[PDB]
């Protein structure tokens, strides 16, 4: 029968206001010859109506992927409501369901540190500025840097890692042409998570 | 981002 | 059914002539009713005789788990010979097959680099010791610390992350009492990797 | 470690 994951909203989206975060139900191994899938939305129980279903889509592998998107509210998502996607096709016995929500636990605010190149590392055309985020909980974080006012893309980030207190961390790297740190260029690394004020803190990094 | 409009936010949220 | 995975030697325990690399063979999902499980083990096609099975031990949902262990030669794990165990047990149609051998891809060699502890987590009694390692192929990978001879164990290291390139970096972090680093005690990070010389470099880190 | 037993490791490794 087909399979059913159902995945949360990015953090950075849950956080910023800005932002429209969206709980998200993907349909698998949907059979060419059965192809038709309904979806039901709740929230604490209640059913809703405002999720909006892509057309089907078919695979390398002669099966089809339906999906379902529903827009949440910041406010109810951080405050713990749970989130509930129905599944109905006639290759299944029965409607698959799959719940989630925020994770759980004590928050805790992550402490943001940066970390210059190192010397050796200046024999080289480009540098690695570093943001070392340890301490929080829970682990959905997003961070970012900036310079100028402006958002710097080159960087990877690795994923968080439990510490030895049940606390995580991670680090992130932007790397940059040695000539813009060189020049005195200032450069900041963002984080935002819920134990956070405003779920917002910049550090900045320079020469 | 709008910076006054997230500390709005944020003082709100409940 | 019973199922079969099959489990690589450690990073260190490959590339470590003081160490002996092993891979591991689980079987799981073996039912009460039917335990006995026989093992056979293959090198680049050739049968070999030196694996040790252990006893199979009970889990806590009504199910067995039965290990098989074979140690390897470094030099032909590195030379990237293939790894076969065989699994056999009435509660099968036919017995699961399962082979490994050393990621493939073109070798690069890791670059090391230090990084001292932010200015502003001095306000702390515990501070950060960093690592940087990047620019290294494939992610097999391993790291360590020392200080005055002899292992300091209160570190984390991340998983290593995909760099734009397509090679690998990732972070360790070593925590220290902030009299240690203060007192000028020097401290080095350690790193084992197929692609460098000796397969083992360490870098310094020092007030 | 034995420094001197991982270099002949490395140099005969072929
Ligand atoms: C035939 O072909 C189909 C399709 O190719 C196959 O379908 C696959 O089957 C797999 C096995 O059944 C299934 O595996 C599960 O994977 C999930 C993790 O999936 C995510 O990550 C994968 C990459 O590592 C991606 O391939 C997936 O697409 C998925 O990605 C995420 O998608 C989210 C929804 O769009 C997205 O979030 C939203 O994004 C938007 C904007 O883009 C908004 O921000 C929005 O707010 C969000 O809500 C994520 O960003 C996106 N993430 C990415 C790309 O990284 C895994 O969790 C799951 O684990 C189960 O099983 C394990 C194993 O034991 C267990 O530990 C767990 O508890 C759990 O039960 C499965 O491993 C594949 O996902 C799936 N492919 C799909 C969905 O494309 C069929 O299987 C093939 N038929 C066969 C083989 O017979
Ligand atoms: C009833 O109960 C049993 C047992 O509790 C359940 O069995 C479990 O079933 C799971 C689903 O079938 C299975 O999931 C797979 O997991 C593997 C990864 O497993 C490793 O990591 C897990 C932790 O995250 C551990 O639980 C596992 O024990 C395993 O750990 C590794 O073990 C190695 C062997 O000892 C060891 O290496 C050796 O170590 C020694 C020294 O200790 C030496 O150094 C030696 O050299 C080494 O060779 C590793 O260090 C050790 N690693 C650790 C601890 O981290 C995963 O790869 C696999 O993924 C498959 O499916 C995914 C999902 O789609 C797919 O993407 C993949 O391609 C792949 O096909 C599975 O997820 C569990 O592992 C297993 N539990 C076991 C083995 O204990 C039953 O399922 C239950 N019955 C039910 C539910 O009906």
């Amino acid at each position: 029968g087909p399979s059913v994951f159902l995945f949360p909203p990015k953090p950075k989206d849950t956080l910023m206001i800005s932002r429209t975060p969206e709980v998200t139900c993907v349909v698998v191994d949907v059979s060419h010859e059965d192809p038709e899938v309904k979806f039901n939305w709740y929230v604490d129980g209640v059913e809703v109506h405002n999720a909006k279903t892509k057309p089907r889509e078919e695979q390398y592998n002669s099966t089809y992927r339906v999906v379902s998107v529903l827009t949440v509210l910041h406010q109810d998502w951080l405050n713990g409501k749970e989130y509930k996607c129905k599944v109905s096709n006639k290759a299944l016995p029965a409607p698959i369901e799959k719940t989630i929500s925020k994770a759980k636990g004590q928050p805790r605010e992550p402490q943001v540190y940066t970390l210059p190149p190192s010397r050796e590392e200046m024999t080289k055309n480009q540098v690695s500025l570093t943001c070392l985020v340890k301490g929080f909980y829970p682990s959905d974080i997003a961070v970012e840097w900036e310079s100028n006012g402006q958002p710097e893309n080159n960087y990877k980030t690795t994923p968080p890692v439990l510490d030895s207190d049940g606390s995580f961390f991670l680090y992130s790297k932007l790397t940059v042409d040695k000539s813009r740190w060189q020049q005195g260029n200032v450069f900041s690394c963002s984080v935002m998570h819920e134990a956070l004020h405003n779920h917002y803190t910049q550090k900045s990094l320079s020469l | 981002f709008n910076m006054x409009q997230q500390r709005r936010f944020y003082x709100a949220l409940h």
